[PDB]
């Protein structure tokens, strides 16, 4: 499938028993959709 | 180039094709910056041929990084898992910073107990100048080789127990437990 | 999630500001519990003989060639060996639960809370007792697939032994702990152990998923597969 | 169970723990330290007279 | 053994009566037992090895025919007279190149020792010297070697100073991080980029 | 042309493309290239 | 951005959380241990989101007679006396 | 809610507990006492020690021939960790250049060394002496031959103070006949978090004031056994006209608490091994670059540094 | 038994003109070289023709 | 290869103390402790010029630009 | 390199040595509502076989939780405040103002807080805004003799 | 049948391959091959099955 990475693990106990942390690489190379409304719009365009 | 660094997208060697008379190419299959330690010129054969084998080396670079394999000498396999700073690593009262901290958690259930005894003969024989000497079925049930390094380290100076106070990196203060450390020889692997 | 997230993060502090690590003295008995397992020892130095003269029928005080004689007999069936080793292990067993009641609990160097592998052990963490056991006081019988060490054709059990040896050091008992150290002849029967353990050591999972599909729990509360037959209520 | 097992008769020849582990665990065995293959026979005559 | 000891020193060297790849398989009766019979073989090609024979203190050899037979001592020690017919040279001799060649091999759970051959089969260390004009695929090389501190001595006899696979670490087990476990390591940074 | 080395008799060769490979002085037949002088940088870690 | 307020920050800015950027224990530490020698401190702890970055969480939680802002600035200037005293003596030590 | 009326922060009475004694300072070494101080400050005192002070330390390696065999990456790490004897302070730090990066270089910011060695086989051997240094000529490339090349004003600025690698001994490399090595090193400013080659101090650690005092005394072999348990001088024999022999602490800093006393089992009742909680004392080792005085006076002005930074961004808001 | 330090460095700087420094490596691999030896020499392959 | 100057575990650079070692086992008759006169007090960057293994000098006899 | 906590370890059984994982990243909003709020990784506590949780923590945890918890132990106000800090971190997570403490066990002639206070202290922390206090009576592993 | 038996390691010097030559396989294509030691039966011994 597409927008599915693949990569070795190690643990952390800093972050959370939820969130997993991730290199910034991966924040990059992963994207996904997202509609754009009125109160949204300033945060996707900083992101933008 | 000899030595020149090279990347994945990237040539390496230039033949033409005579009657065409166009010039192909060869890029770098792997996908880490390698460079080139030299290359080599194949007489193709007993000799009036034209170099048709070219033999290049390439070295790649692999310091220890994040996901990479070490074990000592007794099967204790561990992985790098952050390089933690320098400073922020507890000391003795001589100093010097644990090169390697590895867990307690790895001792039970692995009967490696031999491994404590290296660390102890390591930090004799290093102190002392000697090269231990470890060959199997020489110390006997009489006198552990435990009491014998610990005669050897007491002579050093050093606890018994192999044990020494230690500070913690980020508060500074002493543990309130003497802490274990030795020399122990740590080869690293190569499956990463 | 949050709790387990902040006691992780809290006990993570808590090893920052104290300390904690598996010295050595942690394993070194002390020499009283020492010599109480000096003393068992050498109680059940003959132990294994006792066992072998009493399955066998013969006394203890028994002529060394009648013995012989039977023991040849005995092992070269094999019910004869499984009922012979089953008395071993059993007589061992009794050993070594004995002198491992007597060690562990105060035989040792420091009490239960300073004992760093005491803690690691009992408090569910890594390891079990027989770690401790085995590294501080025996290693017991070597139960091999079973029964114990295999006879060869001469009957004896190494090249260490004379033929038909009955000590239980030459019938897979061997006394020594991992504190310590073992004896060649021991190292054997105990290499012999681990490597049987390791040649010892999912089809289904598109059997028991095909016909299982859809069982799903329909909103009458009557739980069917979708093709709307019934498989139970409730 | 067969000849995957250590059958005690290795001591001094092959090695007890020199093996890999996985499927050819127990299969392949290396020869111990000091054993040697005796590779050049000699004449016997002397071993009947 | 006598006709041996002869050759090997001063004594005029003949055609070896009795040579000493020669294996005495004396089978003694019993019943239900190997069909017992002497059996002498002087083929090549066959597993042979050496100890000390006790009578005279000489150099002995025999194949896994006699071994099943003969009451062989492991230790000056072990030896019960007027049965006991030989002594090991050394329990070393029981052992493989690379698994005696480590530190107190005779304390660790065996399986630990086995997975120690298994990997250290397979180290980055120096494959030789002569690199210079190796036409391999992959060879691993690792800068900065040292021998160990803590050794058995068969590692220096074998020459094993020519093929460092590893360095000394300073190292100090303690629950301290917090990101060493499931059986996880940290590495000093300081000694990282000094060269580790 | 092209500047080699002889790879036993350790002699500059001087070959040129499409030519018969081999030691002008003592016949070897395997030569590898010198290193040029060639601009690379590297990070000291 | 050197030290920043966090939006979890009390209305009357008694619970303020600051954020100092670039920064680790060698001055956290050593802060907080000052801070806790004001008696109007009722809390006072520092921790680190992680290390990989260098940002510290602070925390500074005070009776309501005066707020954060105040109380890490004369902290501070206390830590700094603190060196100007241990400088002073020491330099005083050697000629 | 609760203050305990002690925790009081009096830089008065905090000053007039605190007393400094250097007990020895050289070049290189130096240890001295610190009291009346707690663990917080010494350990940031360490921190900024180790770590948080600049140092000229060469990271670019401009590489111009490499024949050797010691491959060139590590050829210039290896460089990269050579120390280098050079004010600290006279310089400014290294933008270091984002995109568009090429020109981003002056006199006030880095320094340059260069060195180029081809071994010559040497003519004037007799026989064969595998030396090899009589054998060739040049065969090691040491330290001190990383000639320093001035740049402009730099020349001017260090005449009185001619900058040089600190250890010009040192070994870099060894060559043989027909080889040759030719290269440059950039040197500038760097925190030794950055990298350890930025670490000044070669080793740097501070101990608790051990403290053991006997509860019971010790009377002829058990206190003869006492004292040679732990290193000498630490424990006297009390020349005692009563009894015949006690045992006392001579001096507690000789002291290494390795704890061996507690492992007697009849010496357990006697002594009690404490350490002094306030009073500390500091072991500090440079490498080649400033004098330990000079570190730790330095150490402490960055700190009150970030002290007045933190405090400049705190007036801002 | 301390580290050959002065044997191995005026072993690597001069190396030995005489014979193979380590006799119990050329020995672990007895095996295979004296094979084919016994198979030049030895009578072996006239044996087999 | 070469000695490890600036050891892992300590901060000390030793480079420099290698052949200043070596004729000290060479001809000082002294044994390893000969360091002792060097000024190594730890055990740490004390363990590196001990076992240090210096196989370049067996290396170098590889020129094949060896003109020979 | 990817990160997670020990906690998961054990629901995927995974030996942490260098065996990868696959991560994906639904598309839509549905997708992501349904794995936020069904399969989130908190709502996975209780495995199917038996009611048995297999999350939690690990050798470390269990052992300095040992430790502290034992009666034996004592605090300043500096190391109660410090700990219960650092195991808060609330900005991280958000959600939450301000920090409660208890007061110490004991006060004379010093102010201590134990660890047990301590625990107590974190439950308090996470208190749901109107969710009564816990009580419970449940044996330990450690045998009590 | 090589040029390398009886070799001292310092000619082994004079040519490329390292100080302690081995020898023990056929060197193919370039890449070092080598036949197995395998185990059979004993040799002309009658065995019972
Ligand atoms: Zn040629
Ligand atoms: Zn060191």
């Amino acid at each position: 499938v597409n927008y599915a990475a693949r990569s070795v693990i190690s643990p952390d106990p800093n972050i959370e028993t939820n969130e997993i942390g991730v290199p910034p690489v991966f924040a990059t190379k992963l994207t996904y959709p997202e509609p754009v409304t009125l109160y949204n719009f300033n945060e996707m365009r900083n992101a933008v | 180039f000899i030595g020149i660094k090279l990347e994945d997208g990237d040539p390496i060697v230039a033949y033409y094709d005579e009657s065409t008379g166009q010039n192909f190419i060869e890029t770098y299959h792997g996908t880490e910056p390698g460079f080139v330690d030299e290359v080599r010129l194949l007489g193709n054969d007993v000799g009036d041929s034209e170099c048709q084998q070219i033999h290049v080396k390439l070295r790649i670079t692999r310091s220890p990084i994040i996901g990479d394999k070490f074990s000592s000498r007794h099967g204790q396999k561990g992985i790098c898992s952050q390089k933690w700073p320098t400073v922020d690593m507890p000391f003795t009262e001589s100093g010097m910073q644990p090169d390697i901290i590895i867990n307690p958690h790895a001792f039970p259930s692995r009967m490696t107990i031999g491994m404590f005894i290296e660390s102890l003969a390591g930090k004799a024989g290093a102190c002392h100048g000697l090269a231990q000497d470890s060959t199997p079925f020489i110390y006997s049930e009489q006198q552990t080789a435990a009491d014998y390094f610990g005669e050897q380290l007491v002579k050093a100076g050093y606890n018994y127990h192999g044990n020494e106070p230690m500070y913690s990196g980020i508060t500074g203060q002493e543990m309130k437990a003497d802490i274990y450390i030795g020399v122990v020889y740590y080869q690293r692997l190569r499956h990463m | 999630g949050r709790l387990l997230s902040v006691l992780s993060r809290l006990f993570t502090a808590y090893a920052q500001m104290r300390g904690f690590t598996c010295r050595m003295d942690d394993l070194r008995l002390d020499e009283q519990g020492d010599n109480w397992r000096r003393q068992l020892l050498e109680n059940g130095k003959s132990f294994g003989l006792e066992a072998a003269s009493e399955y066998v029928g013969l006394s203890t005080d028994s002529p060394i060639a009648l013995l012989n004689a039977n023991l040849e007999e005995v092992y070269r069936d094999d019910e004869k060996l499984q009922g012979l080793d089953a008395a071993m292990k059993g007589k061992m067993n009794g050993l070594t639960s004995s002198i491992i009641n007597k060690c562990i609990p105060d035989g040792l160097l420091t009490k239960f809370p300073y004992n760093h592998m005491q803690t690691m052990t009992v408090s569910g963490a890594k390891g079990s007792n027989v770690n401790v056991s085995q590294i501080s006081c025996l290693l017991g019988q070597q139960e091999l697939e079973g029964r114990r060490v295999p006879l060869m054709v001469s009957g004896k059990s190494l090249p260490s032994f004379v033929p038909y040896e009955t000590s239980a050091k030459s019938g897979g008992f061997i006394a020594s702990r991992f504190l310590t150290g073992i004896a060649p002849q021991e190292y054997y029967f105990h290499c012999m152990a681990g490597r049987e353990g390791l040649i010892d050591t999912g089809y289904l999972q598109r059997c028991l998923m095909k016909h299982l599909e859809g069982l799903c729990v329909q909103y009458d509360h009557t739980v069917r597969d979708s093709d709307g037959s019934i498989v139970q209520f409730h | 169970t067969t000849v995957r097992k250590l059958l005690p008769e290795a001591w001094g020849f092959m090695c007890p723990v020199h093996t890999p582990d996985g499927s050819p665990c127990g299969l392949l065995n290396h020869l111990a330290r000091k054993c040697e293959i005796v590779t050049h026979p000699s004449d016997v005559s002397q071993i009947p007279s | 053994i006598e006709y041996a000891v002869k050759l090997r020193n001063g004594t005029a060297t003949e055609p070896a009566k009795v040579p000493l790849d020669l294996e005495i398989g004396y089978v003694p009766p019993s019943h239900n037992g190997q069909y017992p019979g002497l059996y002498l073989f002087s083929n090549p090609a066959r597993m042979v090895r050496p100890v000390k024979h006790i009578s005279t203190g000489e150099l002995d050899m025999l194949g896994p025919f006699e071994q099943v037979y003969m009451d062989i001592a492991c230790f000056p020690k072990e030896i019960v007279p007027k049965v006991s017919t030989h002594v090991e040279y050394s329990p070393t001799n029981v052992l493989s190149i690379v698994a005696n060649m480590t530190p107190f091999s005779d304390f660790n759970q065996s399986p630990r020792n086995m997975y120690q051959c298994q990997m250290g089969k397979q180290t980055m260390g120096t494959p030789g010297t002569a690199l210079r004009y190796r036409t391999d695929n992959k060879l691993y090389r690792l800068q900065t070697g040292q021998t160990p501190v803590v050794r058995p001595k068969l590692h220096n006899t074998y020459g094993l100073d020519h093929y460092p696979n590893g360095t000394n670490a300073v190292v100090a087990v303690i629950s301290y991080t917090g990101y060493d476990m499931e059986d996880a390591m940290i590495l000093n940074k300081s000694a990282h980029e000094r060269g580790f | 042309t092209m500047i080699y080395l002889c790879a036993d008799c350790g002699a500059r060769n001087t070959i040129q493309a499409k030519e018969v490979i081999r030691c002008r002085e003592c016949g070897h037949r395997v030569m590898y290239k010198m290193r040029t002088k060639r601009m690379v940088q590297f990070e000291a870690r | 951005e050197k030290i920043i307020i966090l939006p979890g920050h009390s209305a009357d800015l008694t619970s303020v959380t600051f954020q100092i950027q670039k920064e680790d224990h060698t001055l956290g530490n050593s802060l907080r241990y000052v801070i806790m020698k004001n008696p109007e401190v009722e809390f006072c702890g520092y921790s680190i989101p992680h290390p990989s970055e260098a940002k510290m969480n602070f925390r500074i939680q005070t009776a309501p007679s005066t707020t954060a802002v105040d109380v890490l600035r004369k902290g501070l200037d206390d830590l700094i006396d603190l060196c100007d005293a241990v400088t002073e003596k020491f330099t005083e030590q050697l000629p | 809610y609760y203050f305990d009326e002690d925790n009081i922060w009096d830089l008065d009475k905090f000053k007039k507990n605190l007393k400094v004694s250097i007990t020895s300072l050289d070049q290189e070494t130096m240890v001295f006492e610190i009291s009346g101080i707690d663990a917080s400050i010494a350990n940031a005192f360490r921190r900024i020690l180790i770590a948080e002070i600049p140092t000229l330390a060469f990271e670019f390696v401009y590489i111009i021939n490499n024949t050797s065999i010691i491959q060139d990456e590590v050829l210039s790490h290896r460089i990269g960790l050579v120390p280098i004897s050079a004010d600290p302070d006279m310089f400014k730090w290294f933008q270091h250049p984002l995109p568009g990066q090429e020109a981003t270089h002056t006199d006030y910011d880095t320094v340059v060394f260069s060195l180029n060695k081809k071994c010559e086989f040497n003519k004037n051997a007799a026989t064969d002496e595998k030396d090899p240094k009589r054998l060739y000529v040049n065969s090691e490339v040491y330290s001190g031959d990383l000639i320093w090349k001035p740049q402009g004003r730099q020349e001017e600025r260090f005449a009185d103070n001619p900058i040089r690698v600190v250890n010009p001994d040192i070994v870099v490399a060894k060559l043989r006949p027909g080889q040759e090595i030719d290269l440059e090193a950039h040197a500038i400013l760097g925190i030794g978090q950055d990298h350890a080659k930025f670490s000044p101090v070669a080793t740097a650690s501070y101990r608790l004031l051990p403290t053991i005092h006997i509860l019971s005394p010790i009377e002829g072999e058990d206190a003869v056994k006492f004292q040679k348990c732990f290193p000498k001088g630490v424990i006297e024999l009390e020349e005692g006209p009563d009894g015949k022999k006690q045992a006392r602490v001579a001096d507690v800093r000789k002291d290494t608490v390795s704890r061996e006393c507690l492992r007697h089992p009849e010496f357990a009742d006697k002594v009690q091994l404490g350490r002094v909680r306030d009073h500390y004392l500091f072991s500090v080792e440079s490498t080649g670059i400033m004098k330990p005085d000079v570190l730790f006076i330095k150490s402490i002005a960055v700190l009150k540094s970030k002290c007045l930074a933190v405090k400049s961004s705190l007036q801002n808001i | 038994m301390s580290f050959q330090t002065l044997e191995r460095e005026r072993t690597f700087k001069n190396p030995p003109k005489d014979g193979t420094s380590f006799p119990d490596l050329q020995k672990a691999v007895k095996p295979h070289v004296d094979s084919f030896n016994a198979l030049t020499n030895a009578g072996l392959l006239n044996y087999a023709v | 290869m070469i000695i490890p100057i600036r050891c892992f575990s300590c901060g000390k650079v030793i480079g420099d103390k290698w052949d200043t070692y070596l004729t000290l086992l060479q001809e000082d008759n002294t044994e390893g402790e000969a360091l002792d006169k060097l000024g190594l007090q730890r055990y740490c960057c004390r363990r590196m010029i001990l076992t240090h293994v210096d196989l370049i000098e067996k290396l170098l006899c590889y020129n094949p630009l060896s003109k020979q | 390199t990817i990160r997670m906590h020990y906690a998961n370890c054990n629901s995927y059984n995974a030996d942490f040595d260098g065996d990868e994982m696959n991560m994906h990243f639904p598309q839509s909003t549905n997708a992501r509502s349904e794995a936020q709020f069904i399969a989130n990784t908190d709502s996975q506590y209780l495995v199917p076989t038996s009611g048995d949780p297999l999350r939690g923590l690990i050798q470390d945890h269990v052992v300095m939780g040992v430790w502290l918890t034992c009666k034996d132990t004592f605090y300043t106000r500096d190391e109660y405040q410090q700990l219960l800090f650092q195991a808060l971190k609330p900005d991280e997570t958000g959600m939450y103002g301000r920090i409660k403490t208890l007061p110490p066990a004991i006060q004379r002639p010093g102010i201590y807080w134990t660890g047990k206070q301590i625990i107590s202290s974190v439950l308090l922390n996470l208190k749901p805004s109107d969710r009564p206090g816990l009580n419970l009576k449940s044996k330990a592993k450690v045998p009590g003799k | 049948r090589c040029h390398l038996e009886g070799l001292s390691p310092a000619e082994l010097i004079a040519h490329k391959e390292e100080s302690e030559e081995m020898g023990g396989y056929f060197i193919v294509n370039g890449i070092e091959k080598l036949i197995r030691m395998l185990i059979l039966p004993k040799r002309n011994h009658p065995t019972a099955i």
